[PDB]
């Protein structure tokens, strides 16, 4: 139909413990109409969850098939995440079920976990047509118990843990994606102009990392890229999806015979001029290689790609770093041979 | 070696390149499997040709958490329904705490496991190291007992108390 539903009120929220797994954890919830202000989502997260106002964001836009990273890339990756997240008083936005790159990010979070102390404000948008339960969470202000046993013929998916917090869209749908990919959008753009604490007139950096993909990252990456303040990339090489395209193809500025990968509807159909838009503002985007080029700490990759990414002064710059409490990112890039400072 | 090309063992080696899928072979530093023990347990496995539980009951029986962890509980297993709460009964009963915390870590929740049938079979092993909470049992309720007694959860809480 042509969106003909119920605008009932909500229904679902309170605090979830996961059951199953070896780590007690807490995750809150709420189940919201995917056409919720931002303003009311940000008031939610910062007065209702007790949250401080991040001093940068990360978003972790990835594939969603269940793909496998290959060993002694995954372990940096997860590693390099976890500082910067740790480290820098940060939030990540993901997807929020268990399916792709969410499932790295999870097990780097559950790794790290069992190591150190503080934690991550990790927040999932996930659709809430995809999860196994659409029950058993509709106890509003009450902990309700999640099983985290997945049944591969239930022809979904469940939450994944190691998630600080849930923001639980839906159309009315079920079963299918697309309703919360525009919200996401909204909430980053509005929590981007966000002032910081600093008198400075600067507003919260925001960061894009891309691992895995597909069709639709591409045009992602273009959107982020073409915002009227600009947002920054990170990719990465060793998924071997349209990431892996997108790195390749950062090399050789402006090799059009290599079009053809049985990915898509034949050479008939391609990416060739979304994909060129990309590399013309090619500038902020970041290619993370094990030993191949520079930047060897991802953590280091995403901080130094928000420095340059704002295109601010010496003391803006100067600002971020102190903000982030972060010596060596100013010792080895704001502090070199000729300034010119204010 | 031997009788020139008149005399060949070819018909026997290409039958058996025929049913190459059990062969397996062990090198240095070229192929997969660097460890000669991993490589005979890991043919084990394949070379059953069974179903997940029963790999995971063979694993428990070898005491190897390892081999599970590596092979078993793999992307896209499948597992039957009620099946790793079997392997967690057979795993609580055999005293094997690694292959516990593998199965809880693995999706197994306690909470719903645990019912008092099952904690009554759990009181009533044989497997395991020795123990004397039968002696006890014997001293509480009477100085007479049956040989063939099933100690139910009210001889246990008399005993606790």
């Amino acid at each position: 139909i042509s969106k003909h539903t119920q605008l009932s009120p909500t229904d679902a929220f309170g605090t979830i413990e996961f059951q199953g797994g070896g780590h007690s954890n807490k995750a809150m919830y709420v189940r919201v109409s995917f056409d919720t202000k931002p303003d009311l989502l940000l008031h939610l997260m910062t007065k209702e969850w007790q949250l401080e106002l991040p001093k940068l964001l990360i978003s972790v836009h990835g594939g969603l098939q269940n793909f496998e990273l290959q060993p002694k890339l995954k372990q940096v990756f997860g590693k390099g995440l976890i500082k910067a997240a740790m480290t820098t008083g940060a939030w990540i936005f993901t997807g929020g079920v268990n399916t792709g790159v969410i499932r790295h990010v999870g097990d780097a979070l559950k790794d790290h976990a069992s190591k150190s102390r503080g934690k991550i404000c990790t927040i999932g948008i996930a659709p809430w047509g995809i999860v196994e339960n659409q029950e058993d969470l509709i106890g509003r202000d009450v902990v309700r118990p999640y099983q985290t046993m997945s049944n591969p013929m239930s022809k979904l998916t469940v939450l994944n843990s190691m998630h600080s917090h849930f923001i639980l869209a839906d159309n009315g749908t079920t079963g299918k994606y697309g309703a919360e990919v525009k919200l996401r959008r909204q909430l980053e753009k509005h929590i981007s102009l966000q002032k910081i604490n600093t008198r400075i007139g600067q507003g919260v950096p925001v960061v894009a990392l891309i691992v895995e993909g597909g069709p639709n990252v591409i045009s992602i990456v273009l959107e982020y890229l073409r915002d009227t303040p600009p947002v920054p990339v990170v990719v990465c090489d060793g998924s071997g999806r349209a990431s892996d395209i997108l790195a390749f193809g950062h090399k050789y500025s402006e090799v059009t015979i290599q079009k053809t990968f049985t990915y898509t509807r034949t050479q008939a159909q391609h990416l060739f001029i979304i994909l060129m838009e990309c590399m013309k503002k090619k500038e902020l985007i970041t290619v993370f290689r094990m030993g191949s080029e520079g930047h060897q700490d991802i953590d280091l990759a995403i901080l130094t790609a928000l420095l340059k990414g704002a295109n601010a002064s010496a003391p803006d710059q100067l600002s971020l770093a102190l903000a982030w409490n972060r010596v060596d990112i100013a010792r080895s890039q704001i502090f070199i041979y000729g300034q010119q400072w204010p | 070696y031997t009788r020139t090309q008149a005399q060949h063992l070819f018909i026997i080696l290409m039958e058996c390149m025929k049913k190459k899928e059990l062969i397996t072979v062990f090198r240095m530093g070229s192929e997969g499997h660097q460890d000669i023990d991993l490589a005979i347990l890991t043919a084990l496995l394949k070379g059953a040709n069974a179903s997940a539980p029963d790999q995971l009951s063979l694993a428990l029986a070898w005491n190897r958490v390892d081999i599970a962890r590596s092979q078993i509980f793999i992307y896209g297993q499948q597992w039957p329904v009620g099946s790793l709460e079997q392997a967690m009964l057979d795993a609580l009963v055999l005293d094997r705490v690694d292959f516990v915390k593998l199965l809880i870590e693995n999706g197994v929740s306690m909470h719903r496991f645990l019912t008092i049938s099952r904690l009554e079979e759990l009181y009533n092993t044989r497997h395991g190291p020795s123990n004397t909470l039968y002696h006890l049992v014997r001293d509480v309720k009477k100085g007479n007992l049956p040989p063939d007694y099933r100690i139910s959860l009210i001889d246990i809480g008399l005993v606790i108390e």
